[PDB]
C-alpha cells in the first residue's frame, strides 16, 4: 500500500475542482508509472533468477483519496492489519460517492452491539471525510443519545453459574465474579417480589451501578429474555451507571484511530482565545 | 543582566506554567503552556537586551539563586549564557527557539462579560484543598444572587453535579448568569489578590487572573455554558 | 507393501478410484446438471437446552428434503410428541400476510411443499428412511449439515431403530463414522459411502472470498438474497408449543434460502465441473490436494508419464508472511495494489517440479540479494534465493499444469 | 461542630492508631488499633451532636487545618459532612459505621497490680531510639528489686534477652515478678507523662498509659511472665 501524497502537492492541488479530476489525474500517474517502472525493476530480478520470463506483475487494484474540499484524514494506520481507507475506484470501478473499506476495528467484530457498531463506523466515515469538529459533534450527540436508550441492549450479556459458591448469606462473598455480584444484588432486591430466582446456567443482562445505591453495590444483572421488576425498575435506572460502559463500547476505538491519524476525540483547550 | 529577587520569583512561576521560556528585549516577560491551555504574562521594572530560549528555566533559576543578585547575564561568544558575577563566571547553554513553545503578543483583552474579586487567602485554601479533596474541576457561576466558585471531581462523575468544596466569591447583580468550567491542572498563581475577568460570546470564552504581580489567561472546557 | 518393505520404489498411483475413472473415461466427458439428483436438508429439533449433534438426546420434529428432479420440498412434521402434542400445519394459512395469522411464505413455495405429519417418531424415521431409499440422494448438501444435520439424524436413527436402519442410508449399506474433527477436537463428521456430503457452509466459506461478522444462515441469506424472515419473539426452544405453525413454515424458508442462494453463486454447478474437470470423486472437492493430484495423474498419463509414490516426511514448519511494519500514522493519499497470483506466478518464475532440482550454489545473506550485492549465482541455471538451482530448459510438470489451467482460464473469459 | 486545635492535634496523633473513625453522639472519643492490639481514650469539651463514621482521618484532618476553626460542621442533606466557613462550605464523604473498624464499647481498667508513673521524656527518649538503634520489642520488668526497662532485638535474639535500653522505671515494693513484652510499633502515644496501670492473670495481660488528655492501653505478648 504505497502511500504516494507528494506528486497530488508536487502537481499543484488548486488545479483539482472536484474529486473526480484528482482521481482521474492520479489515475494517470498510476498508469504512466506502473508498466515502465515494474517492468524494469522487474526484468533485473528476472536475469538474476535467470528464467525464460518474468510474469511477475502487479496492477493498479485500489485507490483511495480524502474527499476534495475537505479536512478529513482519509485513510489512517491502527495496527497491523487493522485500518481504514476511503476508496474511490476499486479495480477501475469507480464510485460516485466514496465507499468505505475498513476492518480490524470492532465495527465488524460482534462482541459490542450492532447499534455501537453502527455508529463506530459512521464516525469512521466522519474522520476519514469530514474532520475534527464533525467528529466532536457527533461524539456529543451519541453521548446524549446514549442515556435514554433502552436498558435491554446497553446491558452486558453474561453467563450466571456456581452462584452459591460466591455468596455469603445473600451478600457477596469472597472472589464474587462480576456478573455473580449482580446476580446477587438481583436476587436481594427482588427478595420478597415473587420472581422467579435466577438458575445456575442461566443468561443475564447486567447493568453495573455507581458507587452509593441503596442496593449498596455497584452492578446487578437479571434473567435472559425478560425485564427488571417494575417496583425496583425506576430506582435502577435512575442509579445505573452507563458512563463506564459507554466508553468500553465506544471510546476505546476512536483513542486508537486518533491517537493514529493525528486526531483529537474531545477538546477542553483554547489555542485560539490567545494569539 | 540583573535581575530582582520578585524577578525570579516570577521567572519561577512561568517555569511551573511551562519548562521553557522566551526573554525578549524590554521589560516584558511571556510564556504560554505547552499544550497552549494557560498563558501568563507580566511587566517587570528591569529591562532585557536580547531575545534568549530557555529550555531548563527552572535550573537555570536554582543556577542563579546561587550567585550574587547583581550579576550580569549577556550573550556569550560560544553562542550561549554567560553569566558574570563578582568572583564566578557561568556558562549556560541556550535553547533553540524552535524547542520551546514561544508566545508572539499579549492578548488585548476585550470587555469581560463578569468581573469578581478573590483573595489571597481564600485562593490558596482553594489551591491546597484542592489536593486533599482529589478536586480536578472548579465551575464559576451563580447561585442565589452570588457569583461563586464550586469545586467538581470530574473523575467519578462527568455531569459535574456532585458538589464537593464551594467558596462564595461575592455579589452577582444580573440576570446575565453563567456556569464556566476550569481544570485544577490549568491554574498556578501566586499568592495576592486577584480580580477574575470572564469573557465569553457562544462557545467564545476564556478567563482571566490578573494580579499585582503577574496575569494570567485561562481557557474553558466545551460544556461551559452562559445567558447575556 | 511386498516392494516397499525391500527398500525399494514403486511408481503410479496407490489410490485406486482415481485409476479406473480416468482409464473408463479417458477423453474429456460432458454433462447434464438436471440429471445429478442434489438433495437438501435441513432440522430443527425442540430442545430444554442445545440440542447436542453428538449425543442426539431430544427428538426431531421438523425435516424439510428438498429433492431437485421432483422438485418437491418434503415436510415432515411431528405431531404429538412428548412435549405436548400441536395442531396440523395449514398451507393457505401460512401463505397469507402475518397480520391475519399467517407467515408470508411465497406462493410458489406452498405449491411444492408436499406436507406429511406423524404421530409417533418411529413411523417418521422410517417413513424419512424409504423416502431416501426410493431417490437416492446423488449429493447431500445444507447449510452447516456434517455439523448439526448429518449426525443427529444418523445418531437417532441408531439409537431408535439400530445401526442395521442407520446403514441403510448408504447405496451400499456402509456408513462409518469419523471421530476427529481435530481442530479443537470437537465434534464429529460422518461419511456415508455413496452420497457426496459436502457442506454448504464449508463450500461458503472457502469458495466465496468474502468475510462477514457472523456466516451463520440468517446474515448470510440477507446479505446475498436481501429477504430475512419475519422477527419472532421468546427462545426457539419453546416456539414449538407457542405457535408450532410458524415454527414448520420457519424450517421451510430455511432450506429455500440456500436454494437461493445456490441460484445466485451456482456452487453445485461449480462442485460439478471441478469434480468432472479433475476426473475425480465429489467429496475430493473439500482437498485441494486430492484435485490437483487426480488432475496433474490424468494430464501425466496423457503424456505417457508416471507419477511417483508418495514420499513420507516429517512436519517442518517454514517462516510464514512478510508483513510490513505499519506506522500508525494517518496517509491521505495512498495507492494500494497487489500482483497477481503470486505464488502461482512464482511456480513459473523457478519451474520448482520435483525433477528439476540442478544443486547448490553459494548462500549470501538474505539483505545482499535485496540489495541486490551479491553476484550471479548462476548464469546457464536459474536461480532461486533458497540457495537451491533449478534448469532452464526443462520445463518442469508443475508449470506445464499453471500454464494449461492458466490458458482455460483466459480461453473461458474471451 | 466547632473544634479546637488542641482537639485537632490529639485525634491526629489518634489517627496512628487507626485509619478510621466513627464519632458518636456525645463528648467521648475512643479508636481502638484495627488488628485489636491497642485502645484509646479521651474527654473533651465540643460534644458530637450526631454519630459519624470517616474514613480516611489524615486528610480530613489536613482539610480541616486549612479552614477557619469557627467552620461549622453537620451533616449535608444526602448523609455526607458539611462544613462550612466564613464564605465556603466543603463536602467531606461520610463513610458507613460498618466498614470503618471501631470499638464497641467503652472500656475500664478494673486493677493494676502496680501503680506506677512515666515522665514524658522517658517515653520520648524510648521512641527516638527505638528506629536508630533497629530494636523490635521491649520489656518492662523488675530487676536489682526496681522496676526497669529493656529494649531487645527479637529479629536477632529470639530470646529477647540482649538488652540495649535500659532505665529504672521506679521502685518496687512487693513479692510478684513480671516481665510484660510490648513492641515499640504497637505502642503509639503522645508526647507527655502517663501513669502506669499494669495488671496481669494467666496467659493476659494489659499495660496502660494514663494522661491527662487522652489514655492509652497496650496489650503484652504472650511471652509476658507474671507470678503472683
Amino acid at each position: 500500500y504505497v502511500c504516494v501524497d507528494k506528486v497530488i502537492e508536487k502537481v499543484g492541488l488548486d488545479r483539482f475542482k472536484e474529486q473526480n479530476d484528482l482521481v482521474e489525474f492520479m489515475n494517470q500517474f498510476g498508469k504512466k508509472k506502473m508498466e515502465p517502472m515494474i517492468d524494469v525493476a522487474y526484468r533485473e530480478l528476472c536475469d538474476y533468477m535467470n528464467n525464460r520470463e518474468h510474469l511477475m506483475h502487479m496492477d493498479r487494484e485500489a485507490i483511495s483519496c480524502p474527499p476534495l474540499g475537505s479536512k478529513g484524514v482519509g485513510g489512517f494506520w491502527k495496527a497491523k492489519k487493522r485500518y481504514a481507507l476511503n476508496v474511490y475506484d476499486m479495480e477501475d470501478k469507480r464510485f460516485a460517492e466514496p465507499h468505505l473499506k475498513i476492518m480490524g476495528m470492532e465495527t465488524q467484530q460482534s462482541s459490542t452491539p450492532k447499534a455501537v457498531q453502527e455508529a463506530l463506523e459512521e464516525s469512521i466515515r466522519r474522520i476519514l471525510q469530514e474532520g475534527e469538529e464533525s467528529v466532536q459533534e457527533y461524539y456529543k450527540n451519541f453521548e446524549k443519545e446514549y442515556r435514554q436508550l433502552d436498558y435491554k441492549v446497553i446491558a452486558e450479556v453474561k453467563t450466571a453459574n456456581d452462584i452459591a459458591k460466591y455468596d455469603d448469606k445473600g451478600w457477596p462473598g469472597f472472589k464474587c465474579p462480576f456478573h455473580i455480584r449482580g446476580v446477587l444484588t438481583y436476587r436481594r432486591a427482588v427478595s420478597g417480589l415473587g420472581v422467579a430466582p435466577i438458575l445456575d446456567g442461566n443468561k443475564v443482562m447486567v447493568l453495573p451501578l455507581r458507587e452509593g445505591n441503596p442496593f449498596g453495590d455497584k452492578c446487578i444483572a437479571w434473567p435472559s429474555g425478560t425485564e427488571l421488576p417494575k417496583e425496583i425498575r425506576s430506582d435502577v435506572l435512575s442509579w445505573i451507571d452507563h458512563s463506564t460502559l459507554f466508553q468500553k463500547s465506544f471510546v476505546k476505538p476512536l483513542a486508537g484511530m486518533c491517537e493514529s491519524a493525528g486526531m483529537d476525540y474531545e477538546e477542553k483547550a483554547s489555542l485560539d482565545f490567545l494569539f | 543582566m540583573k535581575l530582582s529577587k520578585d524577578t525570579t520569583a516570577l521567572l519561577k512561576n512561568f517555569a511551573t506554567i511551562n519548562s521553557g521560556i522566551m526573554l525578549k528585549s524590554g521589560q516584558f516577560i511571556m510564556t504560554r503552556a505547552v499544550n497552549g491551555t494557560t498563558y501568563a504574562e507580566a511587566n517587570i521594572s528591569d529591562v532585557i537586551d536580547f531575545d534568549v530560549a530557555i529550555y531548563d528555566l527552572n535550573g537555570f533559576l536554582g543556577i542563579l539563586s546561587l550567585v550574587n543578585d547583581d550579576a550580569e547575564i549577556s550573550q556569550s561568544e560560544d553562542g550561549n549564557i554567560k553569566i558574570a558575577d563578582a568572583r564566578s563566571t557561568i556558562f549556560w547553554p541556550a535553547a533553540d527557539p524552535s524547542t520551546v513553545v514561544a508566545p508572539n503578543k499579549p492578548i488585548p483583552f476585550p470587555v469581560a462579560s463578569a468581573v469578581t474579586e478573590i483573595k489571597a487567602e481564600d485562593l490558596q485554601q482553594l489551591l491546597r484543598v484542592s489536593r486533599g479533596l482529589q478536586i480536578d474541576t472548579i465551575a464559576i457561576t451563580v447561585k442565589e444572587g452570588k457569583i461563586v466558585i464550586n469545586g467538581f471531581n470530574k473523575v467519578e462523575d462527568s455531569a459535574l453535579t456532585r458538589v464537593k468544596y464551594s467558596l462564595t466569591l461575592g455579589d452577582y447583580d444580573g440576570e446575565n448568569t453563567f456556569n464556566f468550567i476550569i481544570n485544577m491542572a490549568n491554574m498556578k498563581m501566586q499568592p495576592g489578590n486577584y480580580k477574575l475577568l470572564l469573557w465569553a460570546k457562544g462557545k467564545q470564552g476564556a478567563a482571566k487572573f490578573e494580579g499585582e504581580h503577574a496575569n494570567y489567561v485561562v481557557a474553558l472546557e466545551a460544556d461551559s455554558t452562559h445567558d447575556f | 507393501k511386498r516392494m516397499e518393505d525391500i527398500g525399494l520404489e514403486a511408481l503410479g498411483m496407490n489410490d485406486f478410484k482415481l485409476a479406473y475413472i480416468s482409464d473408463t473415461y479417458g477423453s474429456e466427458i460432458v454433462y447434464d446438471r438436471k440429471f445429478v439428483r442434489v438433495a437438501n436438508c435441513d432440522i430443527e429439533v425442540t430442545g430444554d437446552k442445545f440440542p447436542d449433534p453428538m449425543k442426539a438426546e431430544y427428538e426431531i420434529d421438523a425435516i424439510t428434503h428438498y429433492d431437485s428432479i421432483d422438485d418437491r420440498f418434503y415436510v415432515f412434521d411431528l405431531l404429538n410428541s412428548m412435549y405436548g402434542s400441536v395442531s396440523k400445519w395449514d398451507a393457505k394459512l401460512a401463505a397469507k400476510l402475518d397480520c391475519e395469522g399467517g407467515d408470508e411464505v411465497p406462493q410458489e413455495i406452498l405449491d411444492r411443499v408436499i406436507y406429511m405429519p406423524f404421530d409417533n417418531e418411529r413411523d417418521m424415521l422410517m417413513e424419512y428412511i424409504n423416502l431416501w431409499e426410493q431417490k437416492r440422494p446423488a449429493i447431500f448438501t445444507g447449510w452447516n449439515i456434517e455439523g448439526f444435520a448429518v449426525p443427529y439424524i444418523m445418531n437417532r436413527v441408531k439409537m431408535i431403530l439400530g445401526e442395521r436402519s442407520m446403514k441403510r442410508f448408504s447405496p451400499i449399506g456402509r456408513v462409518k463414522s469419523k471421530l476427529i474433527q481435530n481442530m479443537y477436537g470437537s465434534k464429529e463428521i460422518y461419511s456415508i459411502d455413496g452420497v457426496s456430503i459436502l457442506d454448504y457452509l464449508d463450500l461458503y466459506k472457502k469458495f466465496a472470498f468474502t468475510n462477514l461478522p457472523s456466516f451463520s444462515l440468517e446474515s448470510v441469506a440477507q446479505h446475498e438474497t436481501k429477504k430475512g424472515k419475519l422477527p419472532y419473539d421468546g427462545p426457539i426452544n419453546k416456539l414449538r408449543e407457542t405457535n408450532h405453525q410458524r415454527y414448520i413454515s420457519y424450517n421451510i424458508i430455511d432450506v429455500e434460502s440456500v436454494q437461493a442462494i445456490d441460484k445466485i453463486r451456482g456452487f453445485i454447478d461449480l462442485v460439478l465441473s471441478m469434480s468432472y474437470y479433475a476426473k475425480m470423486p465429489f467429496s475430493g472437492v473439500m482437498s485441494p490436494i486430492k484435485t490437483w493430484d487426480a488432475i496433474i495423474f490424468n494430464s501425466l498419463k496423457g503424456e505417457h508419464k508416471v507419477i511417483p509414490q508418495q514420499g513420507s516426511h516429517v512436519k517442518q514448519s517454514f517462516p510464514g508472511a512478510f508483513v510490513f511494519e505499519p506506522k500508525p500514522i494517518a496517509r491521505r493519499y495512498i495507492m494500494s495494489f497487489d500482483l497477481t497470483s503470486l505464488y502461482p506466478s512464482i511456480i513459473r518464475q523457478v519451474n520448482i517440479s520435483p525433477e528439476t532440482i540442478r544443486g547448490q550454489f553459494k548462500v549470501h545473506p538474505i539483505h545482499e540479494y535485496i540489495a541486490g550485492t551479491a553476484p550471479k549465482p548462476s548464469d546457464e541455471y536459474s536461480c532461486s534465493p533458497n540457495g537451491w538451482m533449478y534448469d532452464k530448459h526443462q520445463e518442469g510438470i508443475i508449470p506445464k499444469e499453471i500454464a494449461k489451467v492458466f490458458f482455460q482460464r483466459k480461453d473461458w473469459k474471451k
